[PDB]
């Protein structure tokens, strides 16, 4: 459940978006959306908690947006240490929460 | 106890309610406040309660 | 307020009446509760002190 | 700082069913909900239920009704995770998370904040 897309790429010094989608009642209906990075091979790591408020440690590079029925992810000055999946989780149906598939990023 | 937890203020009370047709009754169900409900006479403290 | 979200479910009794109540309270558990300032409550106890 | 320990890796048949266990470290246990995801190998994160220690109360989701169950023991300070009627699609990587805040007046529990993730254990069918 909740649609992402696969992938996506750019060059150093780029910036980059991943979106994610879903029905009116998960993210039309709440502002309740967090995206998780995980490099390969290693647990998740926690990016964005409220659609555009970040937690310490993490860098301004990282912001995030929503519109609609759908929210998306904004990854600034790209560098090779942002090569990563990004996975986004949102309120979900009555009292639960679905994550999407995930993106991975790619830096030339 | 919804969902494994408990609720300290609201009963989960089933009573048989009767349906359209007169002969047939149903066994129904529905979540009374406290207040709303009070123990019933003549049992040894059992869970039978009325409105 | 009251934070927990209540469902609604209609028990049909009789010709064509109905009886509504809880079904289930599809979240967790809460208290309800009412807010006021103490800052501004505590000036509308002074001033009715004063009066 | 604050650790999440969580139990070893775990290998199995069919139909074996397990109970997965995890242990926080440096916070009030019942300070703050826990949430159980799921990540089979190669795939992306999917949810499986919260857990309200303070009062034990628990929700999953629809994929997962009476498939799964979840418990704890505040005074040893963990929480458990039983998972029913395994198959081979069931191997994965499961993780320990820390949610919202508790509070008697707003419901924190759909809240997706997981600040801190336990190490991950993997479960094995075949
Ligand atoms: C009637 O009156 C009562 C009594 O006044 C009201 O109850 C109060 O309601 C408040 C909310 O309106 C509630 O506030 C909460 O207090 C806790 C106490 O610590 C606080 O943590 C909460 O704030 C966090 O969570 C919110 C969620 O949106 C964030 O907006 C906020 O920025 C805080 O976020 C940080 O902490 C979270 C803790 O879970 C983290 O999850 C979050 O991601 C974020 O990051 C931290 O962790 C990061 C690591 O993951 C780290 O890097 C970073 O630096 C941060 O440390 C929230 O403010 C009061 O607690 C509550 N009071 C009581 C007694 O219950 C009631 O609402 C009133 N009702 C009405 C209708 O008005
Ligand atoms: C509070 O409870 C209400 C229900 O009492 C929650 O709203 C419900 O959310 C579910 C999402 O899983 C909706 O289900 C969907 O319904 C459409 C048809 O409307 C169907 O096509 C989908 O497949 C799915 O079944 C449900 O309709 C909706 N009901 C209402 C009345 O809004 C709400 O999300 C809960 N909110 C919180 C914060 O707990």
């Amino acid at each position: 459940a909740l649609t992402q897309p696969a992938s996506v790429s750019g060059s150093p010094g780029q910036s980059i978006t991943i979106s994610c989608t879903g029905t009116k009642y998960d993210v039309g209906s709440h502002d309740l959306v967090s995206w998780y990075q995980q490099y390969p091979g290693k647990v998740p790591k926690y990016m964005i908690y409220e659609v555009n408020k970040r937690p310490s440690g993490v860098s301004n590079r990282f912001s995030g947006s929503k519109s609609g029925n759908t929210a998306s992810l904004t990854i600034s000055g790209l560098r090779a240490e942002d090569e990563a999946d990004y996975y986004c989780c949102s309120f979900g149906g009555s009292a639960t929460v679905v994550c999407g598939g995930g993106t991975k990023v790619t830096v030339l | 106890t919804v969902k494994t937890g408990t609720v300290e203020e609201m009963k989960n009370c089933s009573f048989n309610t009767t349906t359209e047709i007169r002969d047939k009754e149903k066994k129904e169900y529905a979540l009374f406040y406290k207040p709303d409900i009070v123990p019933l006479s003549e049992t040894n403290n059992t869970s039978e309660y009325r409105l | 307020t009251r934070p927990n979200n209540n469902t609604r479910k209609s028990v049909r009794i009789g010709p064509g009446q109905t009886f509504y109540a809880t079904g289930d309270i599809i979240g967790d558990i809460k208290q309800a509760h009412c807010n006021i300032s103490e800052e501004k409550w505590n000036d509308t106890l002074q001033k009715v002190g004063i009066e | 700082q604050v650790q999440l320990v969580q139990s070893g890796a775990q290998m199995k048949n069919p139909g074996a069913s397990v109970k997965v266990s995890c242990a926080p470290s440096g916070y009030t246990f019942t300070d703050f909900y826990i949430h159980w995801l799921r990540q089979a190998p190669g795939q992306g994160l999917q949810w499986m239920g919260w857990m309200n220690p303070q009062t034990g109360r628990t929700n999953t989701a629809r994929n997962f009704q009476g498939r799964v169950t979840m418990t704890r023991d505040t005074s040893i300070g963990t929480a458990y995770m039983e998972l029913r009627s395994l198959t081979s699609d069931d191997t994965a990587i499961y993780y320990c998370t820390t949610g919202g805040w508790i509070s008697l007046y707003y419901d924190s529990s759909y809240y997706p904040n997981f600040d801190h993730w336990g190490q991950g254990t993997l479960l094995t069918v075949s």
